RNA sequence: GGAUUUUUGGAGCAGGGAGAUGGAAUAGGAGCUUGCUCCGUCCACUCCACGCAUCGACCUGGUAUUGCAGUACCUCCAGGAACGGUGC
């Protein structure tokens, strides 16, 4: 059951409670992301929960894409060129991820509008300073699982690592 | 057509209208029109200072009103 | 209740010195005498004055025909 | 004649633009002599703006398109 | 001779809606009164502008002349309005 | 005196020479040829008016009702 | 005499019109009302000191239109006899 | 009554312009001034013209003026500002 | 069916002053390249008049509320002012 133009045209799609435009694709077990042209970047999030995507790369150029929930998945890497197709991209859940290491979230530095992130029930975060390096790799991210960044922990995150 | 707008509960009332170019005024209404003309008897008007001026009656026409608020409790 | 046309026609009819202030523009107003009335509110001053309040200035014209589309408000003066 | 331009964008989502520059994205439901528009669960870009059902005057409008597919 | 949002804007007095004007001032509150011309005239009105000063009145009076757009809730937006 | 309507002093006005100035600040000084029911103005020789100075002569002009802001006969 | 008869047999024609925002929009009028409501196919927009962009449909009002420029080889002595 | 009166008031001001086929001038509220021949006209002043010229001042945003040429167009008669009739034909 | 609440528009235009202040990599003219001098286009800082006052959103610290609802917005104190509009 892979993601194609049939499934997301069949795919329903309505307001959240966030007052964005989301389309629902749960409940599909999507192997790869892809064929997200048939959209026309007419959705403000994208509703992949529940899916079975390994990499979170193969996406067009949607300037309207501003909340992504990858939630109940495989995600083990991330594309490098996530900045490139995603350039207003704010909001990403990643919560209980396949993501084992800190070097995962190198490519998640280059998006500059990326304030919500999400990395809970995840391996990566279960290393020695996971939080101060990925405050000190994406400076951008406000609110890191669901927790405010201070000025200490930025403190911290610039000290260390230098 | 050409019905009159609701002021019948805001007659012999005290009321502070907002026109045009920021103009404040405040005084009792003593009728109504079908095209939006109030007429304001001892009207005093806010200047740019701060300092209140009285008009006395005034006209103000509704090509210019922008908004009424009832000072009183109706 | 109190007509607008009907106040207009009482100041027309007591021939007191009026003055009218512009739509969307608050420097320059209007003074004069009102002496007949439309339906279109198109006022006839005899003698009027041109009033700026920034300059402190008054210019007169003699008759002037004012239109009622810029007319916004209209007050009693004493003088 | 056969005045089918406003009865087709009936139901769909469209993004119409205002005279100070804001845009109204939402769902054409119904229109009026005076272009009336009700836009159920619409957003105001310009940031994002989280309005909903927003009953904006015909005399404020400038263009509209159309923005995607209907929900 | 009456027009859907104009029946739609009378059909929602009494809800707790907002009208924003052409300068920016929003008139909130419980919408009384609801002609066919868009004046709207409400009870307890709070005034909450584009200028940002917020106040309480006990009435408020704003035309269809300089009226920009209305917010209404969307509880009238299923039935009978479903055309 | 007595009350006159704007409309016999709009007609007994035409053939003198007055100044029709807009609500942009300029005028237009000429003798007043037409004036219809619509307060349109059509006027011969007009010479237009800025700040206070002559710009130039132009002849035949036509004003409409939604740009005139006032007349004044001369 | 009526102008609006005149623009509304002037369909499947490639014009431009200028808003008096300074937004030019270019494109095949498709529709023509009583109101003057155009409506246009594949259009290409270009506002004040911005870029073009390209629309599969538009919708412009009348009151928003300043002028109108048509091609040089529109028959306008043959649409104007009523 | 309707022809009387376009015959007769400002109308006919433009009723000279398109059966003599003389060139006037239309200045706009965008600060732009159109010499052309009118070719057909209506009681809501909506002006086709043809052979147009259209002349203007501009800013870099010194500034500096400019002007083009235009083979036929229609202008609303709610931007019309000054309509100016002058021997220039000739 | 162009005369106040919708469609023949009341819209257009310009961002205070000064200083031997600083820059036009590839894009000004003149004294007929380059170096220099003069004059009608910005941004950063400083001074006078942080352009002024207002309220809303917002950041730091302290502090109060433990409460079952369908919402313009929600505790208070102090500092800073990146944003919005109102009148001069």
């Amino acid at each position: 059951v892979k993601l194609t133009a049939e499934l997301i045209e069949q795919a329903a799609q309505y307001t959240n409670a966030v007052r964005d435009r989301e389309l629902d694709l749960r409940g599909y077990k999507i192997p790869v992301i892809e064929n997200l042209g048939a959209t026309l970047d007419q959705f403000d999030a994208i509703d992949f929960s529940d899916n079975e995507i390994r990499k979170l790369d193969g996406f067009p150029l949607l300037r309207r894409l501003k909340t992504l929930l990858v939630n109940n998945n495989r995600i083990c890497r991330i594309g490098e060129g996530l900045d490139q197709a995603l350039p207003c991209l704010t909001e990403l859940i990643l919560t209980n991820n396949s993501l084992v290491e800190l070097g995962d979230l190198d490519p998640l530095a280059s998006l500059k509008s990326l304030t919500y992130l999400s990395i809970l029930r995840n391996p990566v975060t279960n290393k020695k300073h996971y939080r101060l390096y990925v405050i000190y790799k994406v400076p951008q991210v406000r609110v890191l699982d669901f927790q405010k960044v201070k000025l200490k922990e930025r403190q911290e995150a610039e000290k260390m690592f230098k | 057509k050409a019905h009159p707008p609701e002021l019948k509960k805001f007659m012999d009332k005290k009321l502070s209208l907002k026109l045009n170019g920021g103009r404040h005024v405040q005084g009792i209404l003593r009728g109504f029109d079908p095209f939006m003309n109030l007429v304001i008897d001892e009207c005093v008007e806010m200047a740019t200072s701060g300092q209140q001026n009285n008009i006395g009656m005034v006209v103000i026409r509704g090509n210019s009103i922008i908004m009424l608020e009832a000072l009183e409790r109706v | 209740m109190v007509q607008p046309i009907n106040l207009i026609f009482r100041y027309l009819q007591n021939r007191s010195r009026i003055q009218v202030w512009l739509y969307e523009q608050v420097n320059m107003r209007i003074e004069g005498c009102i002496i007949g009335f439309d339906e279109y509110m198109n006022l006839v001053l005899d003698d009027a004055e041109e009033i700026h309040s920034k300059t402190k200035s008054r210019k007169q014209l003699g008759r002037i025909m004012l239109k009622g589309d810029n007319i916004t408000l209209l007050q009693s003066v004493s003088n | 004649g056969k005045s089918s331009k406003m009865l087709q964008h009936i139901d769909y989502r469209m993004r119409c633009i205002l005279q100070d520059g804001r845009i109204f994205i939402g769902t054409f439901k119904a229109f009026d002599k005076h272009m009336n528009l009700i836009l159920c669960d619409c957003d105001e870009f310009r940031e994002k703006r989280v309005l909903g059902l927003v009953l904006l005057r015909g005399e404020n409008l400038v263009s509209m398109t159309v923005e995607g597919p209907p929900p | 001779s009456i027009g859907v949002p104009i029946k739609v804007l009378h059909e929602a007095e009494g809800h707790i809606v907002t009208c924003e004007t052409n300068t920016g001032e929003v008139y909130r509150g419980k919408l009384i009164e609801a002609e066919d011309n868009m004046n709207c005239q409400m009870s307890n009105i709070t005034v909450t502008y584009r200028d940002g000063r917020v106040a309480q009145l006990e009435q408020v009076y704003i035309r269809g002349s300089k009226i920009r757009f209305l917010i209404l809730p969307d509880m009238l937006k299923n039935a009978p309005m479903l055309k | 005196s007595l009350p006159l309507n704007p409309k016999p002093f709009l007609n007994g006005l035409t053939g003198k020479p007055v100044m029709v100035k807009l609500k942009w600040g300029m005028e237009y000084k000429g003798y007043l040829v037409s004036v219809d029911g619509y307060m349109n103005m059509q006027l011969a020789n007009t010479e237009e008016y800025i700040d206070g100075a002559l710009s130039g002569h132009l002849g035949e002009v036509l004003i409409r009702c939604n740009n005139v802001l006032y007349i004044r006969g001369v | 005499m009526k102008l609006v008869r005149f623009l509304m047999k002037l369909s499947h024609e490639t014009v431009t019109i200028e808003l008096k925002n300074g937004t030019q929009v270019h494109g095949t009028i498709t529709g023509v009302d009583v109101s003057m409501n155009t409506h246009l196919k594949a259009v290409k927009m270009t506002l004040k000191n911005r870029e073009p962009v390209q629309l599969e449909t538009l919708s412009i009002r009348g009151n928003n239109i300043r002028y109108f420029i048509l091609p040089d080889s529109l028959p306008l002595d043959t649409l104007l006899v009523d | 009554r309707e022809e009387e009166e376009f015959n007769t008031g400002p109308l006919s001001v433009l009723t000279q312009s398109v059966k003599n086929n003389t060139q006037v001038l239309i200045n706009c509220r965008n600060n732009k001034k159109l010499l052309g021949r009118v070719k057909a006209f209506d009681r809501h002043c909506n002006m086709v013209l043809e052979n147009v010229k259209e002349m203007w001042t501009e800013v870099p945003k010194k500034p500096v003026n400019k002007d083009r040429y235009i083979s036929k167009m229609f202008l609303r008669g709610d931007s019309v500002i000054v309509v100016l009739r002058n021997p220039l034909i000739a």
